[PDB]
């Protein structure tokens, strides 16, 4: 993302972190685009 | 099934709005809640004076647990002000400390001193009388105190679950143990399994701050 | 980027609470800190806690991690740490998940959060925006550093709004930015006239990169 | 004399209040122990090789297999003539009660210590642990149904308390005070570099010890090196 | 005009409201960039930083609701 | 979550249910936090 | 979904596409339902 | 749905930029096009680019894919 | 739950309190529950009661 507050916070210490990040850029792009004329 | 109020109004106007929204606005401004079920609608004050129904202990009964405090929603005092043209002066009312259930060993007044705002102040330029300003300020303080601690609990299937009752929460430390007020229930039956979720506490925001209940200018034409 | 004269590259940090170092008294899992322009600094701390056999949360019952305390966070390489964050604990939460793991989470905010918890009404007559901003800041016992403006207004009115919102509106209408940290608030024009601090090269230093243009703005 | 493996069961997490002990009737033929370290392995793009950063050390693992036999051909090590092992169920019972079942006062299984005579795991003579895995196979039975042979496989994990862990890691850093004697060939900036990793602090050190001329040192002087300030 | 985000390893001397030089990305993005924000993350012993460049184009008042409702919501 | 209406509804009967729940608490936390001053 | 602008855009060419779609219908249903009285 | 008199079912596309066909000059990964009533038509194009050894983005520096072109 | 213990040769009150509660600091309460005037010299046939703790503090 182009923002730092839209990054996912990491809470675990013992080891799929690159799928909870791809499934977050997709939702924010589906949701932002929904606001333009 | 509507509990009676004491303030008599010279006039009330429902202007171009839905019945549900009008009812909820007028109910919240008096410190009451709405419960709808089985062809019946009940409007009354929250039931925080009863006896607990069950005990939920971490390490005995629970499958999942969440709980939270937030100090920014607590206030020390509330004031409401208006203009009286018969006297040509301002009128002011103050809220009273409500009586609620006991949970934890930190009071709302202790948490209210983190930000340390002297008092919250509400203002209206129209002719609002003494008892209406008093009810408004009281509702605001009660709103703030009932949201001190919020939480959610997941356990196995419980047929006798009900809302608007008290339960006893234990096994979670001095700061969360005590009597909690139930706000909602979910039952899930999927593939033969049955479990329930119990929500405790109320949200701190007003009803009118979350929904759009007024039309647009020029009727949108 | 790695400081010069580092003999070992072990990264260290320190968490003080009301002046007392409590780093090695609990089990710390993660720390996150955010410093953004025109916003209030934020920090989040995750610790391990909870035990079903004892039926309690031991660090929750302590006196070091309760709302209202001063928190200071420093970090660095090889034991030489630098101050990063200073603020207050606001939120205090517990969590037990599906597989039985249990943790305690803390949410800390800067001191400027004192400016966002009420609505006020004020008049100002024959002043500038810088004077109104300095006065509103100083009333909260915070240090102010406000660059002066040249336009003098016959009147300014703060109508039933929060201090933070009034300050940000008046700052943006003059082309200035707000930076808040370390009991200090600075209002000034953006610093685009200086010298570069470092060089970041793709193929040398970077781990990830995104960039974008848009012609419609 | 033949020595036997012993398992000691404690209630205290400091290993002070002993509850019981169990002794194996037949020593195992072998056992295994496992170690591991964790590093950070992120790399810059278009770079040849890397220099990983240290994250942490994981607890050690221990694997053990042994046997109970009661058909009357394995002697009992007590010195009496004509004695052989003939009771499997009693041993299984005491073993499971000692290492597996829940303790009624603590609400969890007991803490274990493994000892085999003069064996040494490292810098210690015992293994402090908890049981994580167990399997039993019954392979021979009596005409009334009672077993004559059982084979057991167990997996243990390492356990050590907080207070004691931070004391085993005797972290020495610029967080403490140092003391050094000046010997032939020493100079102040080099000593400062060897303690702090940076010579630039030398002018401060000279002031702490009252040195008028710090370019000619005497060879019996004891110098103090204070810690650094906690946050800069 | 141009907005972006960069992730690199732990950088103790990071600060906002300064300039950095960005290189290696073509003629259309190279040059001096203005830093708007910083995040530090320490998870399990690892340390990395994120650097945000550029400002958003929307006004402050267009993103938040800073005016009350009519009739004070009564 | 602290609410019951923010829980994900389960529609299948034959068997990764703990990844569609972690990827929902992350989005709601990234989205709520985006509304505070 | 009942809309075409709520569909997730596919950007890869070499091969879990049916989990980034189920975790998007769940969020939009949790978020729409949050707006009704 | 498949057009009649199709001897092979190989699907093809063409991307013109200011009248010039640039399909086979770059590596094209994906194309998406949306036509909806009461909205403005939209398209999104994904190409492969970037090389750490060369330290540049070669198609970005070209003159065929800059804002403002047809 | 409630505990009961007999005093034998070598026993002292803080050590018994530690062995039941895990904390000697409760000793002053225990002496009050059993009516002990001098709690630094115990007799060797006394049966002491140890009540449970309050459910929430």
């Amino acid at each position: 993302p182009l923002e730092i507050r839209e990054l996912v916070i990491k809470a675990s210490v013992n080891e799929q972190s690159a799928i909870i990040a791809a499934c977050v850029e997709q939702v924010l792009a589906i949701l932002q685009e929904k606001s333009e004329r | 099934d509507v509990a009676a109020t004491q303030v008599q109004h010279p006039e009330i106007v429902q202007y171009y709005a839905t019945d549900w929204d009008f009812i909820l606005s007028r109910a919240e401004m008096n410190g009451q809640i709405v419960v709808a079920q089985d062809e019946k609608i009940k409007v009354k004050a929250p039931n925080t004076s009863g006896a607990p129904q069950i005990t939920l202990t971490y390490g005995v009964n629970l499958l999942e647990l969440e709980a939270a405090m937030d100090a920014r929603h607590q206030y020390q005092a509330v004031k409401a002000t208006s203009w009286n043209y018969a006297d040509q002066a301002l009128v002011e009312a103050e809220a009273s400390e409500p009586t609620v259930n006991n949970q934890g060993n930190l009071s709302g007044r202790q948490l209210a001193q983190v930000i340390d705002l002297s008092a919250l102040e509400l203002r209206h330029s129209g002719l609002v009388a003494e008892p209406e300003l008093k009810a408004w300020a009281d509702a605001q303080l009660l709103k703030s105190r009932l949201a001190k601690i919020q939480g959610r609990v997941k356990t196995k299937g419980y047929p006798d679950a009900k809302v608007d009752v008290l339960i006893q929460l234990a096994g979670v430390g001095d700061r969360f143990n005590g009597l909690a007020y139930v706000s909602g229930i979910r039952h899930e039956i999927v593939g033969g399994a049955w479990d329930t979720h119990i929500q405790m506490g109320l949200p701190p925001q007003w009803f009118y701050q979350e929904v759009d209940i007024i039309d647009k200018p020029a009727a949108g034409l | 980027i790695i400081p010069r004269n580092s003999l070992y590259d072990v990264a260290t940090f320190k968490l003080l609470s009301d002046g007392k170092d409590i780093t090695n008294d609990y089990t710390v899992l993660s720390i996150t800190v955010n410093q953004i322009v025109n916003r209030v600094p934020t920090a989040r701390i995750i610790l391990r806690d909870g035990a079903a056999a004892d039926e309690t949360f031991a660090a929750s019952e302590g006196a070091d991690l309760v709302p209202g305390q001063e928190v200071e966070i420093a970090a660095g390489y090889d034991g030489s740490d630098q101050k990063i964050f200073q603020g207050l604990i606001v939120k205090h939460a517990l969590k037990v998940t599906a597989n039985g793991d249990s943790m305690l989470m803390l949410d800390c905010r800067g001191l400027a959060t004192k400016l966002t918890v009420g609505r006020h009404n004020r008049y100002f007559v024959d002043t500038k925006d810088s004077d109104a901003i300095a006065e509103i800041i100083a009333q909260h016992s915070l240090s102010a550093d406000v660059a002066a403006t040249q336009v003098q207004h016959p009147e300014i009115v703060q109508y039933y709004a929060t201090d933070w919102d009034f300050i940000l509106s008046r700052a943006e209408m003059n082309g200035q930015i707000v930076v808040a940290q370390d009991e200090k608030i600075k209002v000034k024009a953006p610093n685009t006239s200086g010298a570069p601090q470092i060089t970041l090269t793709y193929g040398v230093n970077l781990l990830e990169l995104e960039a974008a243009m848009d012609a419609r703005h | 004399a033949l020595t036997k493996v012993k398992l000691l069961a404690y209630q205290d997490k400091r290993f002070e209040n002993k509850l019981g002990e169990f002794e194996l009737p037949i020593n195992p033929e072998q056992f295994s122990q496992s170690f591991k370290v964790e590093y950070n392995r992120e790399q810059a793009q278009g770079s040849q090789r890397n220099d990983p950063e240290f994250k942490f050390t994981k607890p050690e693992e221990l694997k053990l297999d042994f046997t109970f036999d009661g058909t009357g051909v394995v002697p009992v090590n007590n010195g009496k003539p004509g004695e052989f092992h003939q009771d499997v169920a009693d041993q299984v019972r005491v073993f499971l009660d000692l290492v597996y079942s829940m303790n009624s006062e603590t609400h969890k299984p007991n803490f274990l210590r493994l000892i085999w005579g003069d064996f040494s795991f490292g810098e210690k003579n015992g293994f402090d642990c908890l049981l994580t895995d167990l399997q039993i196979n019954y392979t021979l039975f009596d005409q009334t149904g009672k077993p004559l042979r059982a084979k057991l496989s167990t997996t243990f994990t390492s356990y050590v308390e907080q207070n004691r862990r931070v004391r085993e890691e005797g972290k020495q850093s610029p967080d403490v005070t140092h003391q050094r004697k000046v010997k032939a060939g020493d100079t102040l900036p080099l000593m400062t570099h060897r303690i702090y990793g940076d010579p630039a602090y030398y002018l401060q050190i000279a002031k702490v010890n009252g040195l008028i001329n710090f370019r000619k040192l005497a060879t019996n002087t004891d110098l103090r090196f204070p810690p650094l300030e906690k946050t800069q």
